[PDB]
């Protein structure tokens, strides 16, 4: 149903080598164990994912829901124009066109007329902000699509750190399970936050993704 | 050193003795300035700072016993256009070039309209 | 109508500047003196009209005089003209900063400067020490001031810095802000290198042994940084 | 040591040695043929300058103690075009040279004593 | 409620004097602001300082700042000290900055870093506009407060939008939020022990982003990084313990950028 | 409690304080410029906070009894 079509376009799309700034942490030291990684998850949860990708979507869904496109395109600016990280604004404009790309092609099904002309009208397109149009124009339910949004991508943080710092699988399953209700606080602010707090300027996430480019060997894209 | 001194020959010789306390706090706070009047009678000048680096703590000598506090005439009333002056007389009394980039950043000053 | 000297010499200073005016509607370049005139003059005659402020007169003193309506050389020779207004809100000063834009031709008095930087304290090795100002206000240092005897909320080895001062020009100061730390050169003080004065830690020839009673007085007296033996040795005179 | 341009240096204490002044409107230039003063040592008065108890006012002074010094004065003479202090004392030209306070500075005469 | 008389308003117009260097055409200031005469160093660029008669920003100080330099004017604009935040018991201290800048002009925006108290509420916005030869070096340098004294993230809230906007296109946001009560600001990601924060952006300026990394790695005590925006743009984000190696790296990128 | 103040009796009388007993006494302020000169020679100066601190250290040193002055106790410049 609905969540299976979620979890495949969300296979399809994520998984078919972005760390956010992680590869940076492990390679200046500052992420070297399981208590370092959740610290490290916890604050970049609490602040660039929260104020940049969640607080995206719920705005974009609520924009869909008004049938704003030009409120859409606005934000998506907005987003752009505040992404300093290349590497930051080069993942995400990939996964954004990777999204739209794999609903337009494996999704055979009407998944509606304004989802198409957001698509066909759009330049540059966050990863966020077309999950939540999706929703938007699917009715998803906006509590649900940021907890799967946040659940998909926490899980590929922690399948990434565990590769790369390395942690065991076992660490792996603790910190996704120690992280459940850190993530309903997440949800229960993105409820209250508003369009004033978009891509509020994250310092050391920001700095270690700029600085991503200036390292020796980069196992990962960002 | 200078307050200790002039109050020791002042209480010698039955002389007043007026200050205009130090505005860049260079060698101690009003707490330092008063703990060097020692509880002598002492004439203040600006006892609300005139923008000194004292303010506004140096309006609290205002209460000792052994301060006697003045106020200057351009402060008094306070009027729409008294903050506008200030920064023009202060450099012109204090010396400071306004032409000089070290002068105009050495002239900083403490004032408020409170 | 009680007059006072006051409103003589500002009733002279109106008429001049009256003068100024009438000599710029002939066509006359003002001088000097005719420019400064007419400027006070303006401004005394807006004030007294009352529609304006201080901040008003001040941005309004800059637009009366062109470049093209001055003699070559006023420009560069008024730099600021202050007048005492009176304002329905008493006297104030109002002060017009550069009121005429240079032309550039004719600068009176201008310097020739050599190409060459000056150097100062040559031949004085400085160290640098790293203060913090871990009091509530800005502090501001003199380049002559003994950096040892320094506003007691300034925190730094002041061992290192006993018998020594900044290394800045003479006459200028470094401000050190709350919370901030900074790093300042120190140089040795000249001349007999008697240190009288400043916080009474020294009041005597600035040596090794003095360095220590000065250090025991600053750590008696709670200045930050100075570290004396707790079994300190006292001298006959101290 | 330290070396500051000769533009913040001529305006912060005028003219040095070498460096050229118009006079006046005229097409007439003067240039400084010497300088008494060290550099980094001049005599400047004002809020935080030098001119203070204990470091250019001598708190022990000779008994040649100036009544009034002129600080950083481009002294043109027949004598030459040079910079100085000039210090008078009783109605006479009591000195002219590098004057200050001879416990903080170096070269500093006992009939230039501030 | 505005302490002072009247609102705290600088309306600043440079352009190019008769002489060819960079002279005031016009100024309207109200306390606590103050406008001297332009200072003119022997080989840097016209350099003004934007005076301010107080202590710092103080609860109900609202400040309207409105700059415009002309065509073809190098303009170097610093502040006289610290911009210091007080607390702001039930209020809050504003700033509104909006800058033009015109055809050919160079402006480096260089002021000191703002220093908020215990318990300081501050909101700044930024509003500068370009000209599609506009040159601008726009920087902004925030500390955690009195360290020195252990006052880390004492205050109330910092709120600083930035909006550069070129040929009235937009070309660069930034939004920093500090909010010590709904998040740790100590924690990794935000300053990870660093105190003071420097956010500078070139626009237009003719340095390459290599210069700009050589500068900041050779730069000591900061933790620094460049990169280039959407507009092609750079923006450099550097930490460190204390406000002297962020001065010193804005400098020296200010000196790369003038040198050429 | 009772720098700066003096017994609240009629001015002449005098309160007596026999060895080991003990009395509760009233005090009021001094009057006055409030300058204390004299005495055992603890304040010399004029009576405020600032003086209170270095007459508790200077009774503490010399031994009064119930004078409590911190051990970190900072210097002035003059005391």
């Amino acid at each position: 149903d609905n969540e299976f079509l979620i979890l495949q376009v969300n296979d399809a799309v994520f998984p078919i080598t972005h760390s956010f700034g992680l590869e940076t942490y492990i390679q200046q030291k500052k992420v070297t164990n399981k208590e370092s990684a959740l610290e490290y998850l916890k604050a970049n949860l609490s602040s660039q994912f929260l104020y940049t990708e969640m607080l995206s979507l719920k705005l974009t869904y609520e924009s869909a829901l008004q049938q704003d496109l030009k409120k859409i395109l606005g934000v998506e600016e907005v987003i752009m124009l505040s992404t300093s990280p290349m590497e930051l604004r080069l993942a995400n404009q990939k996964l954004g066109n990777r999204f739209i790309k794999t609903l337009q092609a494996m999704n055979e099904l009407d998944m509606g007329e304004f989802f198409n002309a957001y698509a066909q009208k759009t330049k540059d397109p966050t990863h966020a902000t077309s999950y939540g149009v999706f929703a938007a124009s699917l009715g998803i339910e906006l509590k649900k699509a940021l907890a799967h949004y946040l659940d998909a991508q926490t899980s590929n943080m922690v399948i990434n750190c565990v590769k790369s710092v390395p942690l065991s699988q076992n660490d792996g399953q603790k910190i996704l399970l120690s992280l459940q209700s850190p993530f309903n606080q997440l949800i229960e602010k993105t409820l209250e936050l508003d369009e004033s707090h978009l891509c509020t300027a994250s310092v050391q996430n920001d700095i270690k993704a700029m600085q991503h480019e200036s390292l020796y060997s980069r196992l990962y894209m960002s | 050193s200078a307050i200790n001194h002039a109050l020791d020959v002042a209480d010698k010789y039955d002389v007043q003795v007026a200050i205009h306390t130090d505005t860049l706090n260079e060698a101690g706070c009003v707490e330092d300035t008063m703990a060097a009047i020692a509880g002598r009678t002492m004439h203040t000048f600006h006892t609300e700072g005139a923008g000194g680096g004292h303010a506004p703590d140096i309006i609290k000598v205002a209460g000792e016993h052994n301060i006697l506090p003045a106020s200057t005439n351009p402060t008094i009333p306070f009027t729409v256009n008294t903050e506008a002056e200030h920064m023009d007389m202060l450099m012109v009394c204090h010396h400071l070039d306004k032409s000089i980039k070290e002068d105009v950043q050495f002239a900083d000053s403490r004032i408020r309209p409170q | 109508m009680k007059l006072t000297p006051k409103e003589l010499d500002k009733l002279m200073l109106h008429y001049a500047g009256e003068l100024a005016k009438k000599r710029k509607e002939k066509g006359i370049k003002l001088n000097y003196v005719e420019a400064v005139a007419l400027i006070s003059a303006h401004i005394m005659e807006e004030a007294r009209a009352g529609k304006k402020t201080a901040a008003e007169l001040m941005q309004e003193g800059r637009t009366l005089l062109k470049p093209d309506d001055v003699m070559d050389g006023v420009a560069s020779m008024i730099h600021e003209v202050g007048i005492e207004a009176m304002f329905p809100d008493g006297t104030k000063l109002v002060t017009v900063h550069t009121p005429i834009e240079a032309n550039g031709k004719l600068v009176p008095g201008e310097l020739f400067l050599k190409n060459e930087d000056i150097t100062i304290n040559e031949g004085k090795k400085a160290v640098s020490v790293k203060v913090k100002n871990v009091g509530d206000r800005p502090v501001q240092i003199g380049s002559h001031f003994h950096f040892f005897e320094v506003n007691r909320c300034l925190d730094f080895d002041r061992e290192k810095t006993f018998g020594k001062r900044l290394d800045i020009a003479s006459g200028t100061a470094v401000r050190f802000e709350p919370g901030e730390e900074k790093s300042v050169e120190l140089i040795d003080i000249g001349g007999n290198r008697r240190i009288f004065g400043f916080n009474a830690l020294v009041d005597r020839q600035a040596d090794n042994e003095s360095k220590k009673i000065a250090l025991h007085r600053a750590k008696e007296r709670g200045f930050h940084g100075a570290k004396s033996d707790d079994n300190y040795v006292k001298t006959i005179k101290e | 040591m330290k070396k500051i341009s000769r533009k913040e240096y001529v305006s912060m204490y005028g003219p040095t040695t070498g460096d050229k002044v118009r006079l006046g409107d005229t097409d007439l230039i003067a240039e400084v043929e010497h300088d008494y003063t060290i550099y980094g040592e001049e005599l400047k008065f004002g809020g935080g300058k030098t001119l203070r108890e204990g470091m250019s006012q001598s708190n022990n002074p000779s008994k040649e103690e100036l009544d009034l010094i002129i600080t950083n004065a481009l002294i043109v003479d027949y004598t030459g075009i040079y910079k100085a202090d000039i210090g008078i004392k009783d109605g006479k030209i009591a000195g002219i040279g590098k004057g200050g306070n001879k416990d903080m500075q170096d070269g500093v005469k006992n009939n230039l004593s501030v | 409620m505005n302490t002072y008389a009247q609102e705290s308003k600088l309306r600043l117009k440079t352009k190019i004097g008769a002489d060819g260097r960079c002279v005031i055409e016009d100024n309207f200031f109200t306390p606590p602001f103050k406008l001297m005469a332009p200072f003119y160093p022997k080989d840097d660029l016209a350099e003004i300082m934007l005076l301010a008669v107080s202590p710092g920003m103080m609860r109900g100080d609202a400040q309207d700042v409105q700059l415009n330099i002309g065509p073809n004017c190098k303009l170097r604009i610093t502040s006289q000290s610290f911009e210091k935040i007080h607390n702001t018991e039930d209020g809050f201290a504003s700033r509104d900055m909006h800058i033009v800048v015109g055809e050919n002009a160079f402006l480096d925006f260089a002021p000191f870093p703002l220093i908020p108290f215990e318990n300081a509420h501050f909101k700044g916005n930024t509003t500068i506009s370009l000209r599609s030869s506009s040159q601008l070096l726009y920087s902004a340098i925030i500390v955690a407060g009195r360290v020195a004294r252990n006052e880390l993230f004492k205050f109330n809230r910092l709120h600083t939008k930035i909006s550069i906007l070129q040929d009235e296109k937009p070309i660069y946001y930034d939004n920093t939020i500090l909010d010590p009560k709904t998040t740790d600001l100590n924690n990794m990601c935000m300053f990870d022990g660093y105190t003071h924060y420097l956010n500078l952006v070139l626009v237009n300026c003719p340095i390459e982003l290599s210069g700009v990394r050589e500068c900041i790695e050779e730069s000591e005590g900061v933790d620094g990084a460049v990169s280039e925006t959407a507009s092609s743009h750079l923006c450099v984000k550097a930490l460190a313990k204390g406000s002297e190696p962020l001065l010193h790296l804005r400098e020296k990128i200010a000196r790369l950028v003038t040198q050429t």
